[PDB]
């Protein structure tokens, strides 16, 4: 709907394949499944980023940096 | 629910020789209700998806793989297919729980997972599989917990011993995700 | 505060140098930069300026040596035996750093490109970057063979590093052969290994996902060293380390007042140690209050049986 | 600016004051197995409800 | 009031490894708190509702938990 | 224990029975119930507070202020 | 196989300015990509648990839906 597709699709294509193969199990996957993990991947970034961007200002700086993203990502409860 | 009787014999078959304090006998019968719990639950879900009316062992086996880390799932899921196979071999065994070769009750884990209106039917498998699942995992805490308690130099498990099994172990850390206890 | 002996200069061939470099701490409130020498005895810095600043091999108490690889400066430290002043004030330490360059690319309609020829511009980010560590790794080989092994270079060993806040800020702390150090933020973080009497850990109990580490110095006039706010994760590693440098570690679960306990030792040095030293950081009611298991209520029948069968 | 908390007098706030470390039984009710185990399902019909309370509201 | 008392919650910000306390931080941990609890309480007094029940049990309070967070006891 | 008593328990159980007062208005508590939850609250502050200091360490102060629990709680998923 | 570098250094930039992020410094594209294919190894570790289940070879995206349930 109103979610653009950043990402370019056959990239994260191929690394979604990617996956599969570390797991070493052999699976196929519809356009679909492949299309919603892009979506939810996106999202997924541009919260952190949202949360990241936050970390930012608290620190009185207008440029994001890793240390930002792992303090966000630290009280989310991630790893 | 109450499962310490079973704690205790699984106690004794890892470290005959140590016991455990009211307190620390405590924490490990809310840890199996929870898992119990978190397991019967993801059990269900998996039932309503595949639009079976049905809990068997497969429905189990694809929880605990969803739920426990790595090694643990895959210690888990071995445990459970010895206990599934075992009571699918043979009849001779006159309880449920001797026939798959566990301590746990399967007759309460069966009874309590038809109680909890999880599914329309409960198959034979599935609580079998359950209580082999629970009693793995009871067993690797406990063998951690007994460890930590003799490089303590104690005869007994009280609840610190528990946490450094848990915390210390990164998969058992991830699985209970540090949950509060005192 | 100490005088230090003139700078050995000769003019002749040998004369390793190191371009592009910025100075910590600064001389004016601007970035000074210029060009480091290696001379007989010691180090010029020669500034656009015409500022200089010399430094002794004798007065080096830790040279360091922090690669670009996962950072966005490549930096040389010198943490030194005895305090010197080329600005105001006396400075303690004094590094300098390149930095690798796409430092704050921002976001805009001038970004808005997007080509793909970031992929070559990245293999000149790439060219750079080894340009940057081989230089870098020439000068300190032509200055570590001049000094004749009075100074040795240390490379600090990122597999043991971890996250901590000494000075209100989560930096990376990596160990070295003779260091715990961090100069990839100033103020930097330098504690030398040898004067560490012992390490005691705070705020250490389950439920928590961070914890205090304080360094106490053999030298109880000095305050002891906080780091702050470690993820726990990073326990049971820095505890692997401290045992590869035979540093002796205690638990607490309760913050103490450390100020005033070099304050109790200090005035009287004689007393402690008859109490037993620092037995009280060691353990040695409880088990009073707590019951051990016995069975009760019997147990259920468990002689319900029967199954579904066909 | 702030306060300190690491400091001289850090141990006045750790004090045992009887009076106010055990629970009153005032209000405080005791069962003697008076009280019933929650069933499976008033436990589901309860979560059901609270689901709902909590659409109506966010 | 709330009487949730200075002290108690200068011992807590030290177990967090809190160093320093503005004063406007008592309140605001009062307030704080007050949210937590409340939050709780009204899912453990639905729980004890269901069952014919006028008095709350611990068990009412760990199922109530288990929706944010699990506590091993009782 | 002295280390172990972080809330004093009389004020915790006076403010429990108060919120008990807006959703029965004739309540009764267990002993175990209120005991798990003095233990709860104690260990979701303490959590918060660590987040805290953590996001106090972000921006260069020593001192927490509001500021910083807000933003942990933000952070958390709290209130938004 | 190294196709978590295939996701472009425009795209991270992009997810950025829906973020809201202003300015980026240069080591944030390797952290985005270290996370990114953290988030989508748990995603495909269950969605791939849940096509199994149904006795299936192929992933469908119903599988990707409950997946993302559970994170």
């Amino acid at each position: 709907k109103s979610t653009e597709l950043l990402i370019r699709k056959l990239p994260f294509q191929r690394l979604v394949r990617e996956i599969a193969q570390d797991f070493k199990t052999d699976l196929r996957f519809q356009s679909s499944a492949v299309m919603a993990l892009q979506e939810a991947c996106e999202a997924y970034l541009v919260g952190l980023f949202e949360d990241t961007n936050l970390c930012a200002i608290h620190a009185k700086r207008v440029t994001i940096m890793p240390k930002d993203i792992q303090l966000a990502r630290r009280i989310r409860g991630e790893r | 629910e109450s499962y310490s009787i079973y704690v205790y014999k699984v106690l004794k078959q890892v470290h005959p020789d140590t016991g455990i304090s009211s307190k620390a006998m405590g924490i490990m019968n809310s840890f199996v209700n929870d898992i119990f719990e978190r397991i019967a639950g993801e059990a269900s879900r998996l039932a309503h998806y595949n639009k079976r009316s049905t809990i068997t062992s497969r429905e189990i086996q694809t929880a605990v793989r969803l739920l426990l880390p790595g090694e643990l799932a895959k210690h888990a899921v071995s445990e459970g297919t010895k206990a599934v196979t075992k009571y699918t071999s043979s009849k001779k065994a006159k309880t449920r729980s001797s026939r798959a070769g566990l301590q746990f009750p399967v007759g309460r884990v069966h009874r309590l997972l038809r109680k909890g209106n999880y599914s329309e039917r409960v198959g034979a498998g599935a609580p079998v599989y359950l209580a082999a699942v629970l009693e793995y995992l009871t067993a690797e805490i406990l063998e951690l917990a007994g460890n930590a308690a003799r490089d303590n130099k104690k005869t007994r498990i009280i609840p610190r011993h528990l946490q450094l099994a848990i915390r210390n172990d990164e998969e058992l850390n991830k699985l209970l995700g540090k949950v509060t206890i005192a | 505060i100490v005088k230090q002996d003139s700078l050995v200069i000769n003019l002749n061939r040998s004369n390793p140098k190191l371009k592009d470099l910025y100075i910590r701490p600064n001389i004016a409130q601007k970035r000074m930069q210029g060009s480091l020498e290696a001379h007989v005895n010691g180090f010029r810095f020669t500034s656009v300026r015409g500022d200089k600043v010399d430094i002794l091999y004798n007065n080096i108490k830790h040279a360091l040596f922090q690669p670009c690889d996962g950072e966005m400066i490549i930096v040389l430290h010198f943490h030194l035996k005895n305090a010197i002043m080329f600005g105001k004030k006396r400075h303690t330490d004094v590094q300098f750093y390149t930095e690798v360059g796409e430092i704050t690319t921002d976001l805009g309609k001038h970004q808005h490109m997007h080509d793909r020829d970031d992929l070559y511009a990245e293999q000149m980010e790439r060219e750079m970057r080894h340009k940057l560590k081989t230089a870098f790794k020439n000068f300190i080989e032509k200055v570590e063979a001049l000094t004749k092994e009075e100074l040795e270079f240390e490379v600090p060993f990122r597999d043991l590093g971890f996250n901590g806040a000494p000075y209100r800020s989560t930096c990376l702390l990596q160990p070295t052969s003779s260091a715990l150090v961090n100069a990839t933020e100033w103020p930097p973080f330098v504690v030398t290994l040898d004067e560490v009497e012992l390490i005691h850990f705070e705020r250490v109990q389950f439920h928590l996902k961070n914890f205090d580490m304080v360094i106490v110095y053999k030298d109880y006039s000095k305050k002891v060293t906080m780091i702050n706010a470690i993820p726990v994760a990073s326990l049971d590693p820095i505890k692997e380390w401290l045992n590869s440098c035979d540093l002796k570690y205690t638990e607490g679960v309760q913050s103490l007042n450390w100020t005033k306990i070099m304050k109790t030792i200090v005035d009287d040095p004689e007393g402690f140690f008859e109490q037993g030293g620092w037995s009280f950081l060691e353990p040695e009611e409880s088990e009073i209050e707590d019951e051990t298991f016995n069975p009760s209520e019997d147990d259920y029948e468990e002689e319900e049986e029967d199954s579904d069968e066909d | 600016d702030g306060e300190e908390l690491i400091g001289d007098g850090m141990e006045r706030d750790y004090r045992a004051i009887p009076e106010l470390d055990a629970y009153e039984a005032e209000g405080l009710a005791l069962d003697d197995e008076d009280v019933e185990e929650l069933t499976a399902s008033q436990r589901e019909a309860a979560e059901r409800a609270m689901r709902q309370r909590d659409r109506e509201a966010g | 009031i709330q009487g949730i008392t200075k002290p108690a919650i200068r011992r807590l910000a030290r177990r967090g490894g809190v160093k320093r306390i503005s004063g406007l931080i008592y309140e605001e941990t009062r307030g704080v708190l007050k949210v937590f609890l409340e939050n709780v309480i009204r899912d453990a007094v639905t729980y004890t509702e269901h069952a014919k029940r006028k008095t709350v049990t611990a068990m009412d309070v760990v199922y109530a938990l288990k929706r944010q967070g699990r506590t091993l006891y009782g």
